[PDB]
RNA sequence: AAAAUGUUCU
RNA sequence: CGCGGGGUUGAGCAGCCUGGUAGCUCGUCGGGCUCAUAACCCGAAGAUCGUCGGUUCAAAUCCGGCCCCCGCAACCA
RNA sequence: GCCCGGAUAGCUCAGUCGGUAGAGCAGGGGAUUGAAAAUCCCCGUGUCCUUGGUUCGAUUCCGAGUCCGGGCACCA
RNA sequence: ACGACCAGGGCUACACACGUGCUACAAUGGCGCAUACAAAGAGAAGCGACCUCGCGAGAGCAAGCGGACCUCAUAAAGUGCGUCGUAGUCCGGAUUGGAGUCUGCAACUCGACUCCAUGAAGUCGGAAUCGCUAGUAAUCGUGGAUCAGAAUGCCACGGUG
RNA sequence: CCUCCUAAAGAGUAACGGAGGAGCACGAAGGUUGGCUAAUCCUGGUCGGACAUCAGGAGGUUAGUGCAAUGGCAUAAGCCA
């Protein structure tokens, strides 16, 4: 039960098995399905080889796992270098996206330490 | 020991101490800028300004081996 | 053996097409692929160190050998013969069968794989990678592992240089970068 | 090699999605089903696609276009 | 962000000042306090010193900060630590 | 059972 | 400079006691209780174990040296 | 080899003449107090020290030894 | 000049500590489809049906209504089927990358909302501590004010209970 | 009691001279037969780091010897079976 790299969940519904994939989330998931022409319903379990076949091209189609992680990452670091708002944000470990963070920045700060 | 003494006080001293027109660069004042560690310009004989990334533009004084390095690799900055 | 026949007829041919070697023994072969999991942290517990090796076994189809630890360190809270690795020297039909499972099935497994590194052959010709996931052949079952194990495969050759080396790896597909 | 305490060495067919019928000497023991192989698995597109992408002045020209 | 369909934003007197400066290639970093205003192609090359509230960061415009705002490499606030 | 204290001048 | 003992988290003590596990009380810090400080309650951080060599797989631990301390004996004419 | 005291739950200790796990304390939770003590309930965790043997298996009962305490006696 | 005008910045900073909220940790739940039942309000530089485009935020045309008429505006819990079967999960939604929409000269600092992706911590909370006696608490939504835009806040409204 | 030096190139050789060890250990750490060759260093390589394990090259006994030191030890007296 490989897809795009990585395995994926026998037992689990595909638009939920498929969410398993590092760039599909429900919606994504959804669509794959669509195109593949299997119900959101049936497992991996019960899934033919020619059927998956498909599902993983679909899959193909759009920039998934690896190559998604390979973007964001590259994305990130030019914002660095750029050394824009963001950039700075991202370097130091703050919220970029205009957050406070007298309090409530736990997420992009980490665990408080004193 | 005396004179041990006086030295410490002094260091003391310095410790204690311690605790925008500048640098118009090309015709245009108040540009975020500061003062190299390489060499440090005061009236110096002509100066220079690596317009850096982050902290604006830093000056160099003119006739540096830093900011002749710099100039070789990229002149633009 | 498909690979090793191939060598015979094609790469050697391609070798000595490339470079202009003098002897027909001159040209660059691979002599041994040895296999080592350093599993390290066994010193925990020999199971662990058990399923490494059977996970090796199953990878490449000899058993492997677990290397003791050769002098003492307190870094890492090691003793001289202690069970603190496993290899698999693999030679011959069977080698060149393990060859070719890897790159031919094995190495497009690798999980967010871009090729290898080709700056990565020692000086004297012989190459080196390490999987970061074993799972990558499909020797392993993944419903059974417990741990996310890998190993490091060592491509030992004849080559005198790296350029050499590489040319020959090249010719047995390999993708580099 | 030394007799019966190695694992049984069986050549198997191994057999991806696209038409790549690989017989192989492995010790799976059940005949395998990959995803991908050197004649599929891209590492001469992929490559060539990925490189493919940064640009921003384009980018600006494609949202205003004068 | 601003709208696809009311074009990216640019201060007029930047745009005018950037464009005479284009036209000359005379360098010398431009004062500017219209931090608000995207990053043009034809900027690229160029010096602008970004106003911070303070002092005027120069940056010097590289290809890869056209779709942003000046005032994203010109930061405001002046933090180093606790 | 155990519960101390409250800076000065207004 | 002869004999022993010791130097460890800010303080005091354990550990050393026969190398590989840094503990106890007070203090400190952050909460809480209170009107507020105490007391009390809860949570937390803290230590290259005098220093320098050495032995070692590795030292706080064993050994040497040096630095400071505390006992001590330094006498018979 | 003269005698006699002590080896279990985390720690300190009781105990069946062949079929099982019990106290005070520590630890978890709760009840209580305005708060904290002292309560008071409740669960909890143990190859009864290891290994042969009698036998239906057996902390239980036999064969097999270290460690500390007190007294007495040997020792070229 | 401690007066006045302007532009930009700041009031949104962030080792940290406290307060008040929201969202959670899930199965009395989530997710999916079908379906029922409110009240109270607001609205002409406004509210903005229907129709079309847009996955969606929204865009285009554009009636109606100073409003028991028209609009905001399909209430949501609930109920009926299906699914997930106790997992850090189809819980949780933080975070961040990309693409966007709207408002407004202007969304970089620094707006909201949308889409896709990402999917932290968190498995009911130490000491301590607050609210509530009935249509109350708890829970579920809905409106308003200010407001171009921008509420988990505030002020109201009903449902379940 | 052992090792070195002192000790004057046989032995021996004193000092409250200068240095360190022993009061054992091992039924294998002994016997033998077969095999193997070190410390370290470089480049490379899963977590793996200055330091575990694996490739090869440099290195050539710098190591090892159950423990002190000295003298020995590759024919190895070192390390495996
Ligand atoms: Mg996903
Ligand atoms: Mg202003
Ligand atoms: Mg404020
Ligand atoms: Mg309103
Ligand atoms: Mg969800
Ligand atoms: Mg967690
Ligand atoms: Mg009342
Ligand atoms: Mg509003
Ligand atoms: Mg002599
Ligand atoms: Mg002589
Ligand atoms: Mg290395
Ligand atoms: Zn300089
Ligand atoms: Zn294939």
């Amino acid at each position: 039960a490989r897809i795009a790299g990585i395995n994926i969940p026998d037992h689990k519904h595909a638009v939920i098995a498929l969410t398993s994939i590092y760039g599909v989330g429900k919606t994504r998931s959804k669509a794959i399905l669509a195109a593949a022409g299997i119900a959101e319903d049936v497992k991996i379990s019960e899934l033919s080889e020619g059927q998956i076949d498909t599902l993983r091209d679909e899959v193909a189609k759009f920039v998934v796992e690896g190559d998604l992680r390979r973007e964001i990452s590259m994305s990130i670091k030019r914002l660095m270098d750029l050394g824009c708002y963001r950039g700075l944000r991202h370097r130091r470990g703050l919220p970029v996206r205009g957050q406070r963070t007298k309090t409530n920045a736990r997420t992009r700060k980490g665990p408080r330490k004193p | 020991a005396e004179e041990q003494d006086a030295a410490a006080l002094k260091q003391l001293q310095q410790k204690s101490y311690t605790p925008n027109g500048r640098v118009v660069v090309e015709g245009v004042g108040n540009l975020m800028h500061h003062i190299a560690r390489c060499c440090q310009p005061i009236p110096g004989d002509e100066i220079v300004g690596f317009i850096t990334q982050g902290r604006g533009i830093s000056v160099h004084r003119a006739d540096c081996e830093q900011l002749a390095e710099l100039r070789s690799h990229a002149p633009e900055r | 053996a498909k690979l090793h026949d191939y060598y015979k007829d094609e790469v050697v041919k391609k070798l000595m097409t490339e470079f202009n070697y003098n002897s027909v023994m001159q040209v660059p072969r691979v002599e041994k692929i040895t296999l080592n999991m350093g599993v390290g942290e066994a010193i925990a517990d020999k199971k662990l160190l058990d399923n490494a090796a059977a996970d090796l076994a199953a990878i490449s189809g000899q058993k492997p050998l677990i290397t003791k630890a050769r002098k003492s360190v307190a870094g890492f809270k090691i003793r001289q013969g202690y069970p603190i690795g496993c290899k698999v020297t693999l030679r011959g039909e069977r080698m060149w069968e393990f060859f070719e499972r890897l790159i031919t099935i094995a190495v497009p497994r690798i999980r967010d794989f871009r090729g290898l590194s080709a700056k990565s052959f020692d000086g004297r010709g012989n190459y080196s990678m390490g999987v970061r996931e074993q799972i990558i052949f499909p020797e392993i079952d993944y419903d059974k592992v417990d741990r996310v194990r890998g190993l490091d495969i060592t491509i030992t050759t004849t080559a005198k240089s790296d350029e050499e080396g590489r040319a020959l790896l090249a010719a047995f597909d390999f993708p580099f970068r | 090699m030394k007799k019966d305490i190695h694992p049984k060495y069986e050549e198997i067919t191994a057999s991806c999605s696209c038409g790549n019928v690989m017989k192989i000497r492995s010790t799976v023991g059940h005949d395998l089903n990959l995803d991908v192989c050197s004649k599929c698995h891209p590492f001469f597109t992929g490559k060539q696609r990925d490189v493919a992408t940064g640009g921003r002045v384009d980018r600006f020209n494609k949202r205003f276009n004068i | 962000p601003r709208s696809l369909k009311k074009g990216p934003f640019i201060d007029l007197h930047l745009l005018k000042k950037v464009e005479k400066a284009v036209e000359s290639g005379d360098k010398k970093p431009l004062r500017t306090w219209s931090r608000r205003s995207t990053i043009f192609p034809n900027m690229i090359g160029l010096t602008i010193a970004v106003h911070n509230g303070r002092q005027h960061v120069p940056v010097f415009v590289t290809d890869e900060m056209v779709g942003h705002k000046l005032g994203e490499f010109a930061p405001t606030r002046t933090y180093r630590g606790h």
